[PDB]
């Protein structure tokens, strides 16, 4: 099915051209578009006051990244490398080796924000819920090297949003 | 052994070369072609500045990710010269002003910096140590700027008895006040000139032999406690030398003489700016000082360097300069022959 | 724990630290290095051992769904105790 | 007086005065500038701020690189950096500027726009949301606050 | 039957060494006009030793289908020079002032690294 | 949070802190990884 | 039905393969294969010199009316004495239908042009160009159009790296854009992820 956007005949009656010259002389047309800007002066302003005010959010937004704990302590990434193999811009890096107590832990866990492109994969990909993406947002910076994060720097935003990080998959892991 | 630092890769901007260099004085004009050079191979660059930060932004992209380390430094202050030179390999210094301000004066800046530097390097165990004097340092000399520039040169020889010392005469760039400074005299109308410029002759180097030499001068092992003097392949007189600038130009060129008194009261006015002033005593002598020749001090082809001639980059330094796009040549000044 | 090197830069929790004489160091000048205070090896050491009366015991981390892979842990051997792969959690039987 | 106070109060108008009145210079290149256009939005109204919707180089103050900088454009943007008068301050926004992002192994992309340009603040995101796009322009007013312009001069 | 082929413009070489001349002339003749128009800092005597040592790289081909693509896509290039599609940094890709003097010979490639 | 307290554990930041670049604390990237080749140390004490 | 697999459409299959053969059939000077896909589409292999005359037909036959070309591409096949395989695809707004036309050619062999047909075959061809170096002869403009200028090499070929010969960088000794050989601080890393076990028995090709 279709319609016709502007397949029209104006009228030819006397009464039908006289309205068209007092539009085309009297510019009533272009008065009516100034109605329209007046009524929006008129209306509450749609503005949020930053950085007092802040934009909504979902559990499921992806920010930042940081690398998560179990309640005792413990880590939970086990070099598993998932994470490394499905990132599609190649943003991680990592290296590992039995530990002291001959456990599975990493070396060097690297995050290239640079390089990342925001997606979601690895927290995805991760089966201990290891890495995540935090709800930071406001985290940048004056220089390109403080945007190469590595493994200490990621325990840091673990251990400073775990409060938050765990609130929201709480909220979304039943959708998971 | 905790040196020597392997240099790895294809001499590239992601490379290594194994230079760990701190560069006083890189935010002017000799050390922004300095930093270049090194980091264009892979060095690591500390750079200690004195100015706002605004002021070093110039140098950022000069080198790979975090290889350019920027440092706050006082040039009374031995402890700042501590940190920035400690982890260094070598150490090269360019500090020097053309004028003498409030709370620096040429002493200060030729002498006493140099000194100190150079004592906190060798407490610091830096091997190599480059430092800048000038062709025409004598003390005997009518420019205080050529006087404190001897007696920090000796100064530095007996504190760094390794120390490499380059010597180079007057020297022409983009950002240089050698041919810029024969080009904004068009403001006050002639071109003053002592005798006429007939009585002096100046042998210009360009900034980019000077940079490679420096660069040589560091791989080069046999370049230890051996002074040198950077000059270009061409003597000129100063009238033809100024006559040539004004004809790349294409500006109206209006020389008259002037008695060396005369010269020296306008510089005395200039110097009241309490900004950076336009012309100073000091630069009337030093730009009347006929360059020394020195026969007995190895040159730039013993860095490996070939001299760039003053005709192939005068037009590229004094194009804007000019009142016109694509005017549509200029004869070079004659050279004084050698010998 | 976190301890520091004799030139006074702090170890970080796999064993790095920069040399004496490295040039590396310049980094750290006028700003930091910074390592995680919470060593995971020394955290998981103060769990204690829980007591099973079976031979065999699951660990799923805690939390159900929240956790890890659910693995079954072996605990005849009674010269050591059993070890999760995944968290780190021992298990002992009950005297047999 | 001192001289010191005087000059000490005289940096902070002209820093006032200049995080006041920024006026942007928006390299839209590719998805980023959507995220950009959003900043000035009702929602956000970066006009509010001082921050004027848009300029042209020679009466723009800050530059925000915002997409993906190809080998076929870079020439370009650094002509119209260099045309900039001075003071002149570049904002990086998302991956693609910042170090090359998806495309960092491509043929045909520039990794990183501080190749070219000298840059002031990294906002990082694919895209930043248009409140960290907002937060970037935030802390470079408080960089510019901190400048010491006039104190550096008086101690020469 | 096996050595059978289309052509792309010359069936012989003597047809295509015709259409490298032409190429040529029409390259030595605009070299004035391109360091005039972008302001280059070579001289004139340096543009046209660059156009020769490009048209002596490829002087060992024999096949002239290979020999016309070389053509097509010189006058392709030239097209871009006179129309100034180029610009300054694109001419001066030509003459790499930027990169230094890689060494040729055993000893200095021995001691840089490992590359032949 | 008075309503719904967040769960506490122990190695959860005590101190929130905020953006701190541009300043003395910032942080600065490094290899978490220790030496992969160890070169020969030469004897110390002379031969002949 | 299964929820899983996607439905059969046999009545769509059966009418591609009788225009198929009508197809063939009418120019079988330049038609040298002619095959149905499984999800219902048709494809026709031709010999490079039948481009204008097919595609002609296929455009002005009354039982044909395919007047769009909505895509026209190449594919690189090293193992191939004609390693560049040319794809017309086009659509019947009259019968509702979509064709595949195939055919070969290699670095110097050249295609005609088929902007007489299509006017839209204009710079999808300075594309093919550009990207793996196949020359359409009688061409209006011919030239690079997604590349930078003076790039040398024809980047989808299979045998051109990903990350280039060169890269851009700004030079202040010299004050503009300069090109250097690429340098990477991180390699892009390689990942052989093929199983070693056949997947898909119906496609096993002979010992
Ligand atoms: C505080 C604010 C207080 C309000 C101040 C007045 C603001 C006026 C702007 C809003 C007008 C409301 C919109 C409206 O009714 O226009 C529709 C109407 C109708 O627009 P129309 O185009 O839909 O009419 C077409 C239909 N026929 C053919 C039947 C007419 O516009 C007008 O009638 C205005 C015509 C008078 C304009 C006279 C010419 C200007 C001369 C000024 C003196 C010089
Ligand atoms: C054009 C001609 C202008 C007239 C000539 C020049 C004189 C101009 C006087 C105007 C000064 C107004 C300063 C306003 C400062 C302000 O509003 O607060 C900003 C800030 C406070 O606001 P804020 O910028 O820090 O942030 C506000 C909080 N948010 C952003 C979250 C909403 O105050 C300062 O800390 C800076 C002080 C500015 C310096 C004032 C001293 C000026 C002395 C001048 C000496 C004489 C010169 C000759
Ligand atoms: C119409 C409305 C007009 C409004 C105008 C009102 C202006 C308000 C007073 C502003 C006074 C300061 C303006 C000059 C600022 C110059 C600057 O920012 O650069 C720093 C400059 C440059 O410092 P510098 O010497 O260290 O740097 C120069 C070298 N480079 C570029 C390589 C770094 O500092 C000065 O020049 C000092 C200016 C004099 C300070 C005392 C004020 C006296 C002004 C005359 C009265
Ligand atoms: C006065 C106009 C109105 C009028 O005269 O009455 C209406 C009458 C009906 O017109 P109509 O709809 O065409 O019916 C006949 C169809 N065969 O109209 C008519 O029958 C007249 C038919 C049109 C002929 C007269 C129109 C003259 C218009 C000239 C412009 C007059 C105004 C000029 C000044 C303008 C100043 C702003
Ligand atoms: C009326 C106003 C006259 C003042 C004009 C000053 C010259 C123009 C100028 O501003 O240049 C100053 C110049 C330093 O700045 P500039 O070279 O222009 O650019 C630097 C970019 N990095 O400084 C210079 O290098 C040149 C300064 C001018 C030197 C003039 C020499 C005076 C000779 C005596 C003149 C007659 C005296 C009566
Ligand atoms: N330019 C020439 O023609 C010649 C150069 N030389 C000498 O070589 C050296 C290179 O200087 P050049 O780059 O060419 O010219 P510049 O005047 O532009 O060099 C200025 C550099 O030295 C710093 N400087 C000056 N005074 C001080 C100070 N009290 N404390 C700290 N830093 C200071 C400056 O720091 P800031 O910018 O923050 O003020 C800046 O980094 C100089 O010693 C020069 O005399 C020798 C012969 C010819
Ligand atoms: S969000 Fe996507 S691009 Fe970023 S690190 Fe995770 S997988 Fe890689
Ligand atoms: S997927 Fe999770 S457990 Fe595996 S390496 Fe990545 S962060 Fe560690
Ligand atoms: S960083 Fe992401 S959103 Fe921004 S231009 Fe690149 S791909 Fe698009
Ligand atoms: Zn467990």
């Amino acid at each position: 099915t279709y319609k016709y956007v502007n397949l029209r005949e104006p009228s030819m009656d006397m009464k039908s051209v006289t309205d068209r010259a007092a539009q085309t002389l009297l510019w009533t047309e272009l008065i009516r578009g100034l109605g329209m800007t007046l009524s929006y002066l008129f209306r509450e302003p749609a503005t949020i006051n930053y950085p007092f005010e802040k934009g909504p959010l979902s559990p499921r937004f992806r920010g930042e990244h940081a690398l998560r704990r179990y309640p005792s302590g413990e880590e939970r990434c086990i070099a598993c490398k998932l994470c490394e193999a499905v990132c599609p811009a190649q943003a991680i890096t990592i290296e590992a080796e039995p530990r002291a107590d001959g456990s599975r832990r990493t070396t060097r866990y690297d995050i290239d924000m640079t390089k990342c492109i925001y997606c979601g994969f690895c927290q995805e990909a991760c089966p201990v819920d290891a890495i995540v993406e935090g709800p930071n947002f406001e985290f940048s910076t004056e220089t390109h090297e403080e945007l190469l994060y590595n493994k200490e720097k990621l325990l840091n935003n673990g251990d400073k949003w775990e409060a938050e990080i765990a609130a929201n998959i709480q909220a979304d892991y039943l959708y998971r | 052994l905790h040196h020597a630092v392997i240099p790895h890769g294809k001499g590239g901007r992601s490379s290594v070369s194994g230079i760990v260099a701190t560069v006083f004085g890189a935010t002017g004009f000799l050390g922004r072609y300095v930093v270049n050079h090194l980091g264009r191979m892979g060095s690591q660059v500390i750079v200690p500045h004195r100015c706002e930060p605004y002021d070093t932004m110039h140098l950022r992209p000069m080198g790979d990710l975090g290889q350019i380390i920027f440092m706050d430094w006082n040039g009374r202050d031995k402890d700042s010269i501590r940190r920035a030179v400690e982890h260094s390999s070598v150490v090269i210094n360019l500090v020097g002003r053309e004028w003498e301000t409030q709370n620096f004066d040429f002493e200060d800046v030729f002498v006493k910096i140099p000194q100190a530097i150079a004592q906190v390097s060798k407490e610091a165990g830096v091997e190599k140590f480059i430092h800048i004097s000038h062709l025409n340092a004598d003390i005997k000399s009518s420019s205080k700027y050529l006087r404190s520039k001897a007696v920090g040169e000796k100064e530095v020889r007996e504190t760094f008895p390794e120390a490499t010392i380059i010597k180079p005469a007057e020297i022409f760039g983009r950002e240089d006040r050698f041919l810029n400074y024969f080009a904004n005299i068009r403001w006050f109308g002639g071109v003053p000139l002592i005798s006429l410029g007939k009585k002096t002759v100046k042998q210009p180097v360009y900034i980019v032999d000077v940079t490679k030499g420096i660069i040589n001068a560091i791989k080069d092992p046999d370049a230890r406690g051996k002074t040198f003097a950077f000059v270009g392949p061409s003597r000129y007189l100063l009238f033809d030398l100024v006559q040539y600038v004004f004809a790349v130009a294409h500006r109206p060129f209006l020389p008259y003489p002037l008695p060396h008194f005369a010269y020296r009261w306008i510089g005395r006015l200039f110097e009241i700016s309490p900004f950076e002033p336009w012309t100073t005593r000091d630069k009337v002598e030093r730009i009347h000082t006929t360059d020394k020749i020195l026969p007995h001090l190895p040159g730039l082809e013993d860095l490996g360097v070939e001299a760039t001639p003053l005709e192939l980059k005068a037009i590229e330094v004094l194009r804007r300069h000019r009142t016109y796009r694509w005017l549509s040549d200029v004869q070079p000044a004659k050279t004084i022959p050698t010998s | 724990g976190v301890r520091t090197s004799p030139t006074g830069e702090k170890v970080t929790h796999t064993g790095q630290v920069y040399d004496d004489g490295d040039y590396r160091k310049v980094r750290f000048v006028g700003r930091q290095k910074e390592v995680n205070e919470n060593f995971a090896i020394d955290l998981i050491a103060e769990q204690p051992v829980s007591q099973v009366g079976s031979r065999v015991i699951s660990c799923d981390g805690g939390g159900g769904a929240l956790g890890h892979p659910r693995v079954y842990i072996n605990l005849d051997k009674e010269t050591k105790t059993g070890t999760c792969g995944y968290c780190g959690l021992q298990f002992r039987q009950q005297h047999h | 007086s001192r001289g010191e106070y005087v000059v000490a109060k005289l940096d902070d108008l002209i820093n006032w005065a200049r995080r006041s009145s920024l006026w942007p210079m928006t390299f839209g290149l590719a998805c980023c500038a959507v995220e950009m256009m959003h900043m000035a939005a009702p929602r956000y109204d970066m006009d509010r701020f001082g921050v004027v919707f848009r300029a042209s180089p020679r009466q723009s103050d800050v530059m925000i690189v915002a997409g993906t900088l190809t080998n076929k454009m870079a020439p370009a943007l650094r002509k119209v950096y260099d045309q900039m008068p001075e003071p002149r301050y570049v904002v990086s926004m998302g991956s693609c500027a910042n170090g090359g992002g998806y495309y960092h192994y491509s043929y045909s992309v520039v990794r990183g726009c501080d190749r070219i340009v000298p840059v002031d603040i990294y906002v990082p995101g694919c895209p930043p949301t248009a409140e960290a796009l907002l937060y970037g322009i935030l802390q470079l007013q408080k960089k510019i606050k901190r400048e010491k312009r006039l104190r550096i001069w008086y101690r020469r | 039957a096996s050595t059978s082929v289309k052509p792309i413009f010359s069936r012989d070489m003597n047809e295509a060494k015709r259409r490298v001349r032409e190429l040529y002339r029409a390259w030595y003749r605009e070299v004035p006009n391109t360091v005039h128009l972008f302001q280059l800092d070579i001289s004139v005597k340096q543009g046209r030793d660059k156009v020769r040592e490009m048209f002596k790289k490829n002087a060992h081909i024999t096949d002239p289908r290979v020999v016309d693509l070389l053509v097509i896509k010189g006058k392709m290039e030239l097209e871009e020079t006179i129309k100034v599609w180029k610009q300054r940094t694109h001419v001066m890709r030509f003459f790499h002032e930027t990169e230094a003097p890689r060494p040729k010979d055993f000893l200095s490639k021995f001691y840089v690294g490992h590359d032949p | 949070p008075t309503v719904k307290p967040p769960t506490a554990r122990k190695f959860i930041w005590t101190n929130h802190k905020f953006n701190l670049s541009g300043t003395p604390q910032q942080y600065v990237p490094y290899s978490t990884t220790r030496k992969k080749i160890q070169e020969w140390v030469p004897p110390s004490t002379p031969y002949k | 039905t299964r929820p899983t697999v996607r439905p059969r459409n046999d009545v769509a299959h059966k009418q591609l393969s009788a225009f198929g053969e009508y197809v063939a059939e009418i120019l079988p000077k330049y038609v040298q294969q002619v095959q149905v896909s499984c999800f219902n589409e048709l494809e026709i292999c031709i010999h490079p010199d039948g481009v204008i005359p097919v595609l002609t037909f296929l455009r002005d036959h009354s039982n044909a009316q395919f007047k769009s070309l909505a895509d026209l591409t190449a594919v690189d096949i090293p193992t191939r004495q004609n390693r560049f395989e040319i794809v017309y695809n086009l659509l019947s707004l009259r019968f509702n239908s979509r064709i595949r036309v195939k055919t070969y050619t290699d670095e110097l062999t050249p295609i005609e042009s088929s902007v007489p047909v299509y006017k839209a075959a204009n710079w999808y061809e300075r594309e093919i160009w550009d990207m793996f170096g196949v020359f359409f002869a009688n061409h209006p403009d011919l030239r690079r159009i997604l590349t930078d200028y003076g790039f040398e090499g024809h980047p989808f070929r299979k045998d051109f790296p990903l990350s280039g010969y060169v890269e851009l960088r700004y030079d202040d000794e010299v004050k503009r854009v300069v090109a250097e050989p690429v340098e990477l601080a991180q390699e892009f890393r390689k990942f052989d992820l093929n199983s070693p076990w056949e997947a898909f028995p119906a496609y096993r090709q002979p010992p």
